[PDB]
């Protein structure tokens, strides 16, 4: 008596299913009944066995240097994306439960080599920047202008890069305001906002690239900025 | 003087090579473990 | 804007008033192509019997902006000038 | 083997459930061991043996935030100005003074403009230029 | 080769330093005059000394290690991680590949009569000039 | 309607109460809200206060005649809030309204007669 | 098994032809069961109510239905034509003929594209339009 | 202070006006960090003992009851029954993994008996303060019942006092009770800033949600002014609204490419329209090529 | 990159609230389209001063690599500092095995001098604690083709 | 270490044919025979 009503249903429901397996999300529909909620993950196991093993047959079949096309190598990158970040996800749940890897005897020797090692350079530590030190509108420029180099000919950029060059000029205006928003994140700031992960498709090997928040970005580059000058000044790096 | 009454010009004008403009080089507690 | 024939002596000097460019936000970017817009809407005002085939600039920094805001009259003629004439004594004469 | 001779036993099952149930399907509109508590127990003993090394280390800097947002708060110009017009006004005396070289409240002007806000030596260097 | 560039940085890193120290002990500053034949040489090239924002990067410490993770940040995959045009200057040169080009290809002329130029009866290619995406649309490059 | 809601105006009062508490919306001397009307009691700036029986529930603006007893202000409960909320020039419901004084304003000899007709309701 | 609506003789597709006056009647001609037909009704249906305010998309067996076997000339496993207003759309993909696509492309972008092609030249008034693409070459490198 | 207030608390739990109510509330959250100054007083004295169980049980109470487990003997770190009704195994494993390594000497028998009569009032002052809680929340419920559904009959009772009772409460505004029990910490927050329900959530969520706290449970309060709803259904009713609202804070086909009509009227609006953003471009030499020359270094690109 | 020895680690060259944020900005949640999860063991790499933390954790683990006593005569006394393959004598630079080191960004590269004596008492203590029996050094071992 | 390299130079002439390989085919789905160089290697001022 009901095809034209739950046989779309049901089908969303695999493909919503499907969707929440690729994402690492729960997925339990309450309403749905149990058989037809285990065939569906069962399906949803099926198809995640075949997934995974299309994944990496393809990447060996790309890194091979077997002829692909466009598609396959985008289908290919968004599958080894999600099947990466579920081993990654499976790493950090696994650093959570098997607790630091490293030991804490293991860590005070390493930490016990490195002051001893600062101790015999004389080194003296990097102080938070003053409020006004004598480089820091240098290091800002430093900053935006490396911030500014990662956007080139590509005159469609999204909101957030647009927005982020609405950023970087509003700092480049007023570059006391953010000196002094900068140090307000870098003293008070700890919990901050999901930094977007994807790859880089090098055909050998897919490179991790990080999208962070332009607030974030900005604050992030003054301090690289901050700390390499001053680490450069302070001869914190031998030359090796 | 006073001399009111004066003209501005608004032009994009400062366009260059963004080298120098004259062509010259322009130069100008540790730690401790007890 | 100083719109002076040479052979009519008509002088159509455009006021352009403060409150134009005290409070605009904008750049040289709305001011060349403002006055140029301008004296093209003056062109558009007069007729065709009266309208000019030639129109010299004295600041070398508008036949390009001319060059863009006269493409409904491609008839007329935007050379510039190597001779300046002080039509600031204009501004001096206290009638003016 | 075949995918429907992998999916009987869901389907034989799939024949228990009820036609109350099948009309109510939604649509897609819509002991125990912590894991977490021992890797946090020897992480706070690794930061407590790195701690324990770190009271010895002596010349390190650390900064108060509350001093320093103090300070940080002690530094805000109450007369900065209006930032969009001020680069409005600058762009402004910047066309004034270049048209007009010879003007001297020009050079003045630029350069108090660039007292009131920004920073000083690029003010100081505008009336040396004005000067000469 | 590499091997040249290096052993030209160091010599030329040396007649800057001997120019320096004799425009110092003149008083002045080194202008274009005096390092122009030194111009596309040195590894950090003498080029980077006549820049304006020179003096800024003297603070832009770690720039290297900065480019090289460049490529966790930018989805774009840069050729030149190695390197940075502000820093070390530009390290080639293919201008005279370019007029090299032109004539391994049999001149201007040569290469025109492999074109539709003559079909334009343009009297000479001089004063010409393309017009890079502007077609037939008035551009419109900016549409939905 | 609520039988804790008194006094509460009939439709001739009601309708002069919303007339004049739209002029006051006009005038800028009505405070919509029953925050706002034990703003203005308290201050000792309210005229009067009209109300709104159908308030689920009542209690809510049932602080509000305890108030204009012990501030000597007359009050009156309209029969729903919505009317009152249109009477006030927005479109949500608003349950209490306080009409207040302002410096020799025209609906003064209005505002008065409603008074004295707003007292005679609680009876 | 699809969402996709079935035809199953030549009334219910010369019907569904005439059925619509401003949507592209765009007919798969093959079999469900066909590998070729099944990822190109996979990728007619993942684009089936994206280009619902231009298209309608209808599936045909040439089992059931065997009668456009000679005129249409179905003889590869899928085709897929495209109709608007009666007329029969073709479009010079590249691939030699321009009646129907006769593979299963696997972009739903091109698919998209291509049905949006043939919606532009079809109200314009075209029996022929361009693909945006050349599909005389696979393009795998 | 605790003899007078508890045994009146004591006189009132064997019965089963307000203003031994509140008194308890202020004694309450005064024993929380009157027992922050017990337990520093308790980790600067057992330090000597064992410098690491601060670092290792931050929590007060759980360093209190392991460190009157303890005392001087570490030997209770190995097996203990005990000591697993106080800390999780985790932190039992831990802290016998540092008691093998201390280097910390043992205490007097007099630093012994010192520290367990402050263990042993700290524990009173623990015990104490749930009590206190227990009645506080008893008594009003009974009084405010709405209010302390909505807030927390704790900060319910704190706000209830220091407006002056239940009549007074509920003739004051929203923008008030907000505002109730303020005072460079936070400006412009209550008691019903730093309540439980409304540090629920970030750090930004929070001004928005006092007001919206406080507004609902102003009107709770008016409907506990009188005394209806005594079973609490409208604070029910307006805590799900609360927290629906907080759960509501926190976390088409392709057109027809029909082309335009077209534009056949000019200037006026359609300059404007162009002038956002296809505008008064150069128009000469930035969409030019230059067919002979080469401006740039040649394939700098 | 244990992210509290990371800390620890930065605290120590930089203020602790310099090295509080930089830690604290590794412990975030990392977000693909539909997948999210808080990275809390390693660094996030593309983080402007990854840079940075990359190279001070590899100077750490040169200094496993080295030891204090060749890191410091390689890298020379802090007053007169050497440069990259330079030390203060030929004494020193002969006073160890590891004669030449440059680490890159992760990549190591070691030179190493021995004598005879070094050598086979080297490969004398590997050989005690991985001993080779069946003279199976030669298949693992990579080349470059 | 290009010059050097040889493996390295027969993959450049490789990849440069691939990508006049492509230029073709953009041209002319038919891959010609004895196409002319100067249509690549021309200059981008001068058309190329």
């Amino acid at each position: 008596g009901i095809k034209q009503n739950k046989a779309r249903t049901i089908l969303q429901h695999l493909s919503e299913a499907w969707r929440c397996w690729k994402a690492n999300i729960p997925w339990k529909v309450p309403g749905l009944p149990t058989p037809i909620e285990n065939m569906i993950l069962r399906y949803v196991k099926a198809k995640a066995d075949w997934w995974t093993n299309t994944a990496h047959y393809n990447r060996e079949r790309i890194r091979r240097g077997a002829t692909v096309d466009k598609t396959v190598c985008k289908k290919n990158l968004g599958r080894l994306t999600r099947l990466y970040l579920k081993a990654e996800q499976e790493r950090q749940h696994n650093y959570l439960k098997d607790g630091p890897y490293i030991t804490a005897e293991e860590a005070v020797a390493v930490y016990t080599t490195t002051v001893h090692w600062l101790e015999s350079r004389r080194f003296s530590p990097i102080p938070f920047p003053p409020l006004s030190y004598k480089h820091d509108t240098k290091l800002l420029i430093l900053a935006l202008e490396r911030l500014k180099e990662a956007y080139s000919v590509k005159s469609r950029l999204n909101q957030s890069q647009r927005e982020e060059l609405g950023l970087i000029e509003q700092a480049y205006d007023n570059p006391h305001e953010a000196l002094s928003r900068i140090k307000r994140h870098l003293l008070t700031q700890r919990a901050f906002k999901e930094v977007g992960i994807e790859f880089m498709d090098l055909y050998s090997h897919l490179v991790p690239v990080y999208d962070v928040e332009p607030l974030e970005k900005i604050t992030d580059a003054y301090l690289d900025q901050y700390l390499w000058y001053e680490a450069d000044k302070r001869r914190l790096f031998p030359p090796w | 003087d006073e001399t009111y009454g004066v003209n501005v010009q608004f032009e994009s004008d400062e366009e260059e090579g963004d080298e120098d403009v004259y062509g010259e080089v322009r130069e100008e507690c540790t730690l401790s473990a007890n | 804007i100083f719109i002076f024939n040479p052979r009519t002596g008509q002088l159509f000097l455009k006021i352009i008033h403060t409150s134009v460019w005290a409070g605009q936000k904008r750049l040289g970017q709305l001011a060349k192509w403002k006055t140029a817009e301008e004296v093209a809407a003056l062109i558009r005002s007069l007729p065709v019997e009266e309208q000019p085939k030639q129109i010299i600039v004295t600041r070398k920094g508008m036949l390009d902006p001319l060059e863009v805001h006269l493409l409904d009259f491609p008839n007329i003629v935007i050379k510039g000038s190597e001779l300046q004439l002080p039509f600031q004594a204009c501004l001096k004469v206290e009638k003016f | 083997p075949k995918i429907q001779q992998q999916f009987s036993d869901l389907k034989r099952k799939l024949a228990e459930v009820t036609e109350e149930e099948w009309l109510s399907i939604p649509e897609v509109g819509d002991g125990e061991l912590d894991m977490r508590k021992i890797g946090q127990a020897r992480n706070t003993l690794m930061d407590m043996r790195l701690s324990q090394v770190s009271d010895s280390v002596s010349g390190q800097t650390v900064v108060d935030p509350k001093g320093y947002l103090t300070d940080l708060n002690s530094m805000i110009p109450t007369h900065g100005g209006d930032i969009n017009d001020i680069k409005k006004a600058r762009l402004l005396l910047k066309s004034v003074r270049e048209t007009n070289p010879h003007h001297p409240p020009a050079w003045i002007a630029s350069a108090r403009l660039e007292e009131v806000t920004g920073k000083l030596q690029v003010a100081r260097n505008l009336i040396m230029k004005g000067t000469e | 080769p590499w091997e040249s560039e290096f052993i030209d940085s160091q010599r030329v890193w040396a007649e800057y330093a001997l120019k320096r120290q004799e425009a110092i002990a003149q008083n002045r500053r080194l202008t274009l005059e005096d390092l122009e034949d030194s111009w596309d040489r040195g590894i950090p090239r003498i080029n980077t000394l006549f820049q304006k924002d020179r003096h800024t990067l003297a603070y832009d410490k770690g720039w290297r290690v900065r480019t090289d993770f460049k490529q966790y940040q930018v989805l774009k995959q840069n050729p030149f991680w190695w390197t940075h045009q502000r820093h070390d200057g530009k390290l080639w040169n293919l201008n005279n590949y370019r007029t090299d080009m032109i004539q391994a290809l049999g001149g201007v002329e040569g290469i025109l009569e492999h074109t539709l130029f003559k079909g334009t009866y343009f009297p000479t290619w001089e004063g010409l000039f393309w017009e890079k995406a502007s077609g037939f649309e008035e551009s419109m490059k900016w549409k939905k | 309607v609520n039988p804790k809601a008194y006094p509460l105006a009939d439709a001739h009062l009601t309708k002069k109460l919303l007339d004049l508490v739209q002029q006051s919306c006009n005038y800028k001397q009505l405070r919509k809200g029953a925050n706002e009307a034990t703003k203005t009691l308290n201050r000792g700036i309210s005229e009067f206060i009209v109300m709104a029986a159908d308030a689920e529930p009542l209690e809510i603006i049932l602080h509000l005649p305890l108030l204009c007893e012990d501030k000597n202000v007359p009050y009156v409960f309209v029969r729903s809030k919505q009317a009152l909320g249109r009477a006030c020039g927005v479109s949500r419901p608003v349950i209490a309204c306080s009409v207040t004084i302002k410096e020799g304003s025209q609906l003064k000899q209005q505002i008065q007669s409603i008074q004295q007709s707003i007292e005679r309701l609680l009876v | 098994s699809y969402m996709l609506p079935h035809l199953h003789n030549g009334w219910q597709v010369d019907q569904a032809i005439l059925s619509e006056e401003d949507r592209v009647v765009v007919i798969r001609f093959g079999h469900d069961w066909d590998p070729t037909c099944m990822k190109m009704d996979e990728v007619l249906y993942s684009i089936a109510e994206k280009v619902k305010n231009f298209a309608v998309i209808y599936l045909v067996d040439i089992t059931e239905v065997p009668d456009f076997n000679k005129m249409y000339e179905l003889y590869d496993p899928c085709t897929v034509m495209f109709f608007f207003r009666n007329k029969h759309i073709m479009i010079d993909l590249g691939t030699g003929n321009n009646n129907k696509i006769n593979w299963a492309m696997e972009d739903k972008q091109e698919m998209v594209d291509i049905i949006e092609t043939v919606y532009r030249g079809a109200r314009k008034g075209r029996g022929l339009v361009v693909s945006p693409k050349d599909y005389s070459t696979k393009y795998r490198y | 202070m605790f003899a007078e207030i508890m045994m009146k608390i004591e006189e009132y739990i064997s019965k089963q006006e307000y203003r031994v109510i509140v008194d308890a509330n202020n004694l309450t959250v005064e024993i929380e960090n009157e027992l922050n100054i017990i337990h520093k007083f308790i980790r600067d004295k057992y330090s000597k003992r064992f410098p690491e169980l601060e670092s290792l049980v931050p929590n007060a109470l759980d360093y209190i009851r392991t460190v009157k487990e303890l005392g001087n003997s570490l030997d209770k770190c190995k097996n203990n029954e005990n000591l697993q009704q106080i800390l999780t195994n985790a932190t039992i494993m831990v802290v016998s993994v540092t008691a093998s390594t201390t280097q910390g000497q043992q205490l007097s028998e007099e630093e012994l008996e010192r520290l367990e009569e402050a263990c042993d009032m700290a524990l009173e002052l623990n015990a104490s303060k749930h009590r206190i809680y227990e009645y506080v929340e008893s008594r009003m419920s009974f009084i405010a019942p709405n209010l302390s559904i909505i807030i927390g009959a704790s900060t319910a009772a704190k706000i209830m006092g220091v407006a002056g009772g239940l009549t007074n409460l509920s003739k004051m505004p929203a923008c008030n009770i907000m505002l109730l029990g303020a005072q460079s910490v936070l400006p412009h927050t209550g008691y019903i800033y730093h309540s439980d329900i409304v540090q629920s959530l970030p750090p930004d969520l929070r001004r928005k949600a006092a007001r919206l706290v406080a507004a609902k449970c102003t009107l709770a309060a008016r409907v506990d002014s009188f005394h209806e709803s005594t079973e609490g259904k409208v604070g029910y009713e307006l805590k799900d609204e609360i927290e629906r609202k907080f759960d509501k804070w926190q976390e088409k086909p392709l057109p027809a490419p029909l082309d335009g009509q077209r534009k056949k009227r000019g200037g006026r609006r359609y300059r404007k329209m162009k002038e956002r953003l296809g505008l008064t471009e150069i128009r000469k030499q930035a969409n030019r090529m230059s067919f002979g020359e080469i401006e740039e270094d040649a394939y700098q690109e | 990159i244990d992210l509290t020895l990371l800390n620890r680690l930065l605290r120590l060259i930089v203020d602790h609230n310099i090295a509080d944020y930089m830690t604290a900005k590794n412990n975030v949640v990392i977000n693909y389209k539909d997948m999210n999860h808080t990275n809390s063991y390693g660094i996030i790499r593309g983080l402007q001063f990854a840079s940075f933390i990359v190279q001070y954790y590899g100077l750490v683990m040169d200094l496993l690599v080295l030891g204090l006593h060749r890191a410091s005569e390689m890298a020379g006394p802090p007053q007169m500092p050497n440069d990259f393959l330079s030390f203060q004598d030929i004494a020193t630079e002969a006073a160890h095995p590891i004669r030449l080191f440059c680490r890159y960004i992760d990549r190591i590269h070691i030179f190493f001098r021995f004598t005879a004596d070094e050598a086979r008492d080297l490969i004398q203590r590997y050989l005690t604690e991985h001993p080779d029996p069946n003279n199976e050094n030669i298949v693992g071992y990579n080349n470059k083709k | 270490a290009v010059v050097n390299t040889q493996e390295l130079l027969d993959l450049l002439v490789k990849c440069e044919n691939k990508i006049q390989t492509r230029i073709k085919i953009g041209l002319n789905s038919k891959m010609p025979s004895r196409f002319p160089p100067v249509v690549f290697y021309t200059p981008k001022e001068l058309g190329g």
